[PDB]
């Protein structure tokens, strides 16, 4: 039995509070004395959890915060549409893109940063952007200016009503617990309506705009002589003349001879050749199907009439042999705490905006997406950084709830309860198996270096020497090259000319071609999955180790984040799951680093270039400079540093300047990362001094930062310069030398 | 009980009748505190009495300016007097500005010091430099004729006449702003056009009013 | 209302406001006094 | 109340935890209101086509509805003596008027006869129940004699409104499908049940 269940007028709107500072928390509210009550007011004003313990009340937050959340996507998405607008060369681009490059942004005329409006053809000038926007836009259809500045209204409306809709949902008609609770209701709704829906509508704009007039421009016709969206859903004649099925409106698909609509619902497979984009016939079928896919999902569990699934059942009723009382209780554990679902969705996001990221470039959708290796890179480093925060973040607060609100009596013999028990010969399996990794894959490429330096380069490796071969991956491609003919007989070429195949390339430039895989790349991915386990290590210890130790056996009641437990039994700095997720934060950053380098190397050295063949940026240097570190460190680094520190006098120097900002800064954040707080504030006792004596010694007092304190600014700043560094780099560089 | 501007709607806490024009019309709750009130209520008035003088100004001059009289339009009256006779730019702003300086900080002081003002401290006044009202100073001088000293009843409704036509004259003066400024033309022009013909000559078809 | 006017007499806003003014101020001075190094 | 059929599968009527505008009465005031309107709109989606049909109009109106100028690209007929804007403008303040004060009524009920409106406040004064406050023009003639013929003609009303409201649908997927006249419809289904279908249609 699921209703809709509501309670009225639950919190007034008042400026009252407003002018009482801290007043969520009964301890702050009674005032400041000392400086760390700013921290502290900064840093808990969002743990619900500390707050109160209300399920019903924290639940109610954080719906409005979701609100407010969204609002801002919407505010942030309607200023980039509306610059669009009014501020590029858009309509330039939709002429000729092959030779006028983007450009939004623009600078203004003061006292010398004008000299940044590079002139990006279009008779245009400003600045560069990498987001691609103009090839989405001209992929869905948009021609005139006034669409995006429609587009813009629209956005901010939307912006407004979901600001609206969360003050609502908070003070005046709020919902309750059970109806939080309704799971199986949520689920179905979910994956019924919102993606199959989404899916639907989705595969209808497809076909009847971004199909016709996206067929139109690759034939050629003028932007602005295309007929409008309106008029190409009113006169079916033009969609008739455009693929003869239109002409029968929908009796054909109602009388189940689907055959005859493949005119525009089609399996080419393969790229388009004048755009270097996959087939939008192709996409659209694809989103047809998924979108009856999800939608046929969205009919599963049971909500008011007995078909259907009960999670809970389901759950219990898969138990095991090895494994005692099995799922029992985890759908308690899920229906009743917001950390666990916050942890297990942060992982899943994480991972897939990185299989977003690798999808993306590898069989691009957009048309004259593949020409901008600038935009290529720069969308997927970016979001490969996005994936690494979230999953980080995931264990963060897996952690968090493993402290707080588990409950050992509902799990006696729990899958949960036999993991927490022989939690130590896992631990230590993921270690050796870690440093049998390191030693290994890092310990070749130290080989290499030695035998090169010494002058025996007979006894490196490399695909001359001792040779290192990923046959499973050659494999692999040759297997995807050769399915179509058998595996796939209705499908008409490889899904990615990455397979192998033959070279698409558009205006001079290379789309794509096969690519060769080498010992190179063989290390290269040995050393990814050591660094993975390594952090996948930290992050396990931090969740494992959280109730307690064998060091600390009441790490539970001291709560997730505390500096150190003294100097006790032999020292005891670093111990809680917060540093545990320090310093796997750390290690994050360390590996994603090296991945991105790994791709953009591998792009510009071996597919990038121009064809005359082809002419590698680097012309393959890759293969032969990629397996020692002297030959990375120089071929690779000190070489591509040129652009990037030559820059000036032009509409670059911002790059160089921000290089130079965030080494920096990057450095700046080891003093903390290194200090102690106690030789701050005697050096501010003492500086106390010196002011009260002229009698200006300040009313809050002035304490140094709370260890952790220290910490996290440490590692925020480090963080921050170091990815400022390699973001500066990369675009400076790739857009100089393409 | 009073008409209030949203009928059904009561009034709010600091919005009482006691004032003229107390429709109840604060949506924004800016007269809660009551000196920020009283210094509105001041404010209120000033321009009210301003939009009456230049709405009476540019509708007498709009008219000499059909008829056959040479006056020009107001938009331009001010350049094209200047030019006309020997007049500067410099000298007539700082005598303006000296003199308006002089009376309004005078008014200032007496909303501070609701009382020094007919301290002797001038020439030998008293008696007349000192307020009767928040913004009513009416003595001798600035009530001459003598209203404000016989039948109070009378009185207060012409405090009530005088804020409506004020409130009035403000939203006329902006009419006359936009009216130009759209049209491009004079107002008296303007509304001799949509007499002409209301049904087009209108903002529905001035094609700026509705940019469709 | 008053409650909201202490609210932005809170020390952050007015952190912003003044600091507002003095970029502005800096920012038109650079504007009609372009490059200026002596006196 | 009047016109269930303990038909609610959804089952949205349920008075308690309710709020927001999920209450019966808000509810059951939209329905009603909703009511009216589909019957008006029917009878004027129909009217000049068979008003026409018949002659007794002259030709130059009795276009088809969608036409009249709510559409443009639909068509748009001209002859009116004024924009269809300058009409537009007094029909928002009309609006405006009338639906502000019928709302200002349900919100404070009996407070929307009291402020001096020219006498026109006794009339709005009705019962304390929204969408039949009746006084002497909203039940011009003393209707509702017998109690029972009172909810019998209540009865009365939400069904020839809810028929109303399939039909002004029924008009709607007509005229976007095969694109001609409601009347036209007829005609046709009626020279041939078998062969003017929408099986014909397809
Ligand atoms: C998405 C966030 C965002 C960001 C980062 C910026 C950033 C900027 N905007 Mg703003 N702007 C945005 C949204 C945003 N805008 C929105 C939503 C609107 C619609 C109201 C505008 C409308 C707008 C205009 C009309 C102008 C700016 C301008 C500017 C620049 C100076 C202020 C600066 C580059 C100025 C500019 O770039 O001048 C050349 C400028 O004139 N913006
Ligand atoms: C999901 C969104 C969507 C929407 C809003 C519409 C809307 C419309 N479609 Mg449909 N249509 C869609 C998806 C959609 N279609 C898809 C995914 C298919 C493939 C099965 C089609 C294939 C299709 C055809 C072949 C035709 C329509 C037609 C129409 C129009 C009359 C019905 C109408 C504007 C008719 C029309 O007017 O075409 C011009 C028509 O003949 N549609
Ligand atoms: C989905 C986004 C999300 C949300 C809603 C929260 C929510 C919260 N985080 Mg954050 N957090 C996130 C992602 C998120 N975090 C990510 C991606 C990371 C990794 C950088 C972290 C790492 C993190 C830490 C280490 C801590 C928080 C803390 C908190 C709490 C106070 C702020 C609050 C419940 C603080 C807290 O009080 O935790 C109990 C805290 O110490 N978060
Ligand atoms: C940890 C990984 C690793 C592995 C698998 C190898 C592999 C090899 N090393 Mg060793 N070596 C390494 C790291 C490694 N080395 C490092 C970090 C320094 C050296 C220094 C070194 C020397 C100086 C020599 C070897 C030699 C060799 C070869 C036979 C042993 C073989 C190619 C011997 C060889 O066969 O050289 C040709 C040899 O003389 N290595
Ligand atoms: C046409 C409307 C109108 C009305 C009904 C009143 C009514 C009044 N005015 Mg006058 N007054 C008006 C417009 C009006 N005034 C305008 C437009 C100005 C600007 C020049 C003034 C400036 C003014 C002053 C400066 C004073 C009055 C005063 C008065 C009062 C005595 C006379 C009386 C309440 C006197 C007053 O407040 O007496 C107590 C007074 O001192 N009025
Ligand atoms: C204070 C009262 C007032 C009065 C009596 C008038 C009178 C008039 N206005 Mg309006 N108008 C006013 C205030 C007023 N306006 C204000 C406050 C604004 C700002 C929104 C405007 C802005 C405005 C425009 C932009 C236009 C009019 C126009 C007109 C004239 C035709 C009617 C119409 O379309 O409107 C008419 C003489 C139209 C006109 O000039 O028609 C000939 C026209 O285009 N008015
Ligand atoms: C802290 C040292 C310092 C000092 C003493 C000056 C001094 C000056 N700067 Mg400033 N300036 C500085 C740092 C400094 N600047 C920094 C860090 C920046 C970057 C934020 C700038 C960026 C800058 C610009 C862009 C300009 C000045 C200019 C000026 C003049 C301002 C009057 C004067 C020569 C202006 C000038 O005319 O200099 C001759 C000028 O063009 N400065
Ligand atoms: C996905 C977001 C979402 C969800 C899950 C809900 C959920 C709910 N809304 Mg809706 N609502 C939302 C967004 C959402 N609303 C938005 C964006 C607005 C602003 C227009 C509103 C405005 C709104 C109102 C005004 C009302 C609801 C009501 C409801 C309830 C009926 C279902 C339920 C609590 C009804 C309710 O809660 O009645 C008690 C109700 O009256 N919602
Ligand atoms: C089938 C048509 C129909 C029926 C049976 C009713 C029935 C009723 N209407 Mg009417 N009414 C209708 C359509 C109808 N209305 C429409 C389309 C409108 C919109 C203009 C209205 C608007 C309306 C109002 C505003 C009021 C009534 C009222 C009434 C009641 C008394 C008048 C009467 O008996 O009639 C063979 C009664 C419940 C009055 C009422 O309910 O008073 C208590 C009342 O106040 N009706
Ligand atoms: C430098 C350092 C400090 C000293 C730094 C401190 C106390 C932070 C100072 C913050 C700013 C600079 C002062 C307060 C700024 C406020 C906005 C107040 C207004 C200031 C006006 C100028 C606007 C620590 O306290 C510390 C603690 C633990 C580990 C490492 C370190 C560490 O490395
Ligand atoms: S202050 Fe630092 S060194 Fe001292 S006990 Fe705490 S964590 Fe250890």
């Amino acid at each position: 039995k699921v209703k809709i269940a509501v309670d009225r007028n639950p919190v007034e709107t008042s400026f009252e509070k407003w002018a009482k500072p801290g007043h969520f928390s009964r301890t702050l509210s009674k005032g400041p004395n000392t400086t760390t009550w700013i921290w502290n007011l900064h840093a808990d004003a969002h743990d619900f959890d500390s707050h109160t313990s209300d399920l019903e009340e924290i639940s109610r937050k954080v719906f409005s915060a979701h609100f407010g959340q969204l609002g801002i996507i919407f505010i942030w998405l309607s200023g980039m549409y509306f610059h669009g607008a009014r501020f590029s060369n858009y309509e330039a681009w939709l002429s000729d893109p092959t030779h006028i490059k983007p450009s939004a942004q623009v600078v203004w005329p003061i006292v010398g940063q004008e000299i940044l409006n590079g002139d990006v053809g279009g008779g245009f000038q400003g600045i560069q952007i990498t987001s691609g926007f103009f090839q989405l836009w001209r992929a869905s259809g948009i021609t005139s200016e006034l669409q995006l500045y429609t587009t813009a209204i629209g956005g901010l409306v939307m912006a407004a009503a979901m600001f609206f809709a969360g003050w609502f949902h908070y003070h005046k008609a709020a919902p309750k617990l059970e109806w939080f609770q309704n799971v199986e209701s949520m689920l179905n709704h979910h994956l019924g309506g919102l993606l199959g829906l989404g899916s639907l509508a989705w595969a209808g704009h497809q076909i009847h705009v971004s199909l016709p007039v996206n067929k139109l421009l690759d034939a050629g016709v003028d932007p602005k002589e295309i007929p409008l969206p309106h008029d190409l859903l009113l006169n079916r004649a033009i969609m008739a003349d455009l693929y003869p099925s239109f002409a029968k409106g929908i009796a054909p698909f109602f009388t189940l001879n689907w055959s005859e609509y493949s005119d525009f619902l089609t399996f080419k497979g393969g790229l388009n050749p004048v755009t270097g984009g996959l087939w939008l016939s192709d996409t659209a079928h694809h989103h047809v199907a998924i979108a009856v896919l999800f939608l046929v999902a969205g009919h599963m569990y049971r909500t008011n009439w007995g078909i259907g699934h009960s999670m809970k059942e389901i759950l219990e009723a898969h138990r095991g042999p090895f494994t005692g009382e099995g799922h029992v209780g985890l759908y308690e554990i899920l229906t009743t705490s917001w950390h666990a679902q916050l942890a297990i969705n942060l992982a899943l996001f994480g991972s897939l905006s990185i299989i977003v990221a690798h999808h993306m470039y590898a069989m691009p959708p957009y048309p004259y997406l593949a020409t901008d290796y600038g935009t290529q890179l720069s969308l997927f480093t970016h979001h490969t950084w996005i994936g690494g925060f979230c999953i980080v973040g995931a264990g963060a607060h897996a952690a968090i709830f493993m402290v707080r609100d588990y409950d050992p009596t509902n799990n006696y013999n729990n899958l949960l309860d036999r993991v927490i028990r022989h939690r130590d010969a896992i631990i230590s399996h993921l270690n050796w198996v870690c440093i049998f990794l390191g030693f290994h894959s890092f310990g070749l490429y130290i080989h290499n270096d030695t035998m090169s330096a010494l002058g025996r380069p007979q006894d490196m490796f490399s695909d001359t020497a001792i040779q290192l071969q990923p046959v499973f991956a050659q494999w692999i491609q040759n297997t995807h090259f050769l399915a179509p003919q058998l595996t796939a007989p209705n499908a008409l070429a490889a899904t990615s000319l990455t397979w192998g195949g033959d070279l698409v390339a558009v205006g001079g430039k290379v789309a794509m071609m096969p690519i060769s895989l080498g010992t190179s790349d063989f290390m290269v991915h040995h050393i990814h999955a050591f660094t993975i386990h390594v952090t996948v290590l930290i992050l396990l210890k931090g969740v494992l180790f959280a109730r307690s130790s064998r060091l600390i056996p009441d790490k539970a009641n001291l709560g997730f984040r505390f500096p150190c437990d003294g100097p006790g039994r032999g020292g005891t700095c670093q111990v809680s799951a917060w540093d545990h997720v320090f310093l796997g934060l750390f290690w994050m950053y360390n590996s994603l680093s090296i991945v991105i380098f790994h791709f953009s190397w591998k792009m510009q050295s071996d597919v990038w270039g121009t064809v005359t063949g082809v002419s590698h940026i680097t012309g393959g240097n890759f293969a032969q400079s990629a397996n020692t570190i002297n030959g990375w460190l120089r071929d690779f680094l000190w070489a591509q540093s040129s652009q990037v520190i030559q820059s000036y006098g032009s509409a670059l120097s911002a790059y160089g300047l921000i290089f130079l900002g965030a080494h920096f800064v990057w450095a700046f954040s080891l003093m903390f990362l290194f200090s102690g707080r106690g030789y701050w504030q005697e050096l501010i006792e003492s500086i106390v001094w010196a002011h009260n004596k002229l009698k200006v010694a300040p009313a809050i007092q002035p304490r140094a930062l709370s260890i952790t304190q220290g910490r996290a600014v440490g590692v925020a700043h480090y963080l921050l310069g170091g990815i400022a560094t390699t973001w500066s780099f990369f675009l400076a560089r790739i857009i100089s030398v393409g | 009980v009073r008409p209030v501007w949203f009928p059904g709607n009561p009034p709010p806490a600091h919005l009482d009748g006691s004032l003229a024009g107390d429709y109840g019309f604060d949506p924004l709750f800016l007269g809660q505190e009551p000196q920020t009130l009283k210094w509105y209520v001041q404010a209120e008035l000033v321009h009210g009495r301003f939009a009456m003088l230049g709405a009476a100004g540019i509708i007498l001059t709009s008219i000499g300016a059909k008829v056959g009289l040479g006056f020009p339009e107001w938009y331009d009256a001010g350049k094209v007097v200047v030019e006309k006779n020997n007049i500067d730019f410099p000298t007539l702003m700082v005598i303006q500005f000296y003199l308006m300086g002089w009376a309004e900080t005078k008014r200032w002081y007496d909303f501070k010091n609701p009382g020094s003002q007919a301290d002797g401290s001038f020439l030998g006044f008293t008696e007349e430099f000192k307020g009767l009202e928040n913004g009513y100073p009416g003595g001798r001088f600035f009530d001459p004729m003598g209203l404000s000293r016989g039948d109070a009843a009378k009185y207060q409704e012409y405090k009530q006449k005088e804020v409506k036509n004020g409130r009035l004259a403000m939203i006329a003066c902006l009419g006359f702003a936009a009216q130009y400024a759209a049209t491009g033309k004079g107002p008296l022009d303007n509304l001799a056009d949509h007499l002409a013909d209301p049904n087009h000559v209108n903002f529905a078809t001035n094609g700026v009013s509705i940019p469709i | 209302m008053k409650d909201f006017t202490t609210y932005l007499s809170t020390a952050p806003v007015i952190a912003t406001i003044w600091f507002t003014f003095t970029a502005g101020l800096l920012i038109e001075i650079n504007r009609y006094f372009p490059d200026p190094l002596v006196f | 109340l009047p016109g269930d059929f303990g038909f609610d599968p959804l089952g949205l009527l349920d008075p308690v935890n309710s709020g927001g505008f999920i209450e019966p009465k808000w509810l059951q005031y939209s329905e009603v209101i909703h009511a009216r309107w589909a019957m008006l709109g029917a009878a004027g989606c129909i009217a000049p086509e068979v008003l026409g049909a018949a002659g007794l109009i002259p030709d130059a109106t009795n276009i088809k509805w969608f036409e009249s100028g709510v559409i443009p690209p639909a068509g748009s007929y001209n002859g009116y003596w004024a924009d269809p804007y300058t009409i537009f403008f007094v029909e928002i303040v009309a609006m405006q008027f009338a639906e502000l004060r019928r709302l200002q009524d349900f919100r404070y009920p009996g407070s929307m006869g009291q402020q001096y409106f020219l006498g026109l406040e006794a009339i709005f004064k009705g019962s304390g129940d929204a969408a039949y406050p009746g006084g002497p023009f909203f039940n011009l003639f003393n209707l509702g004699k017998t109690e029972a013929a009172m909810k019998e003609l209540k009865l009365k009303e939400i069904k020839n409104g809810r028929l109303a409201m399939l039909a002004m649908l029924g008009y709607g997927a007509q005229a976007v499908m095969t694109g001609k006249g409601p009347f036209q419809n007829l005609v046709e289904h009626l020279a041939d049940p078998v062969n003017n279908n929408i099986l014909t249609n397809f």
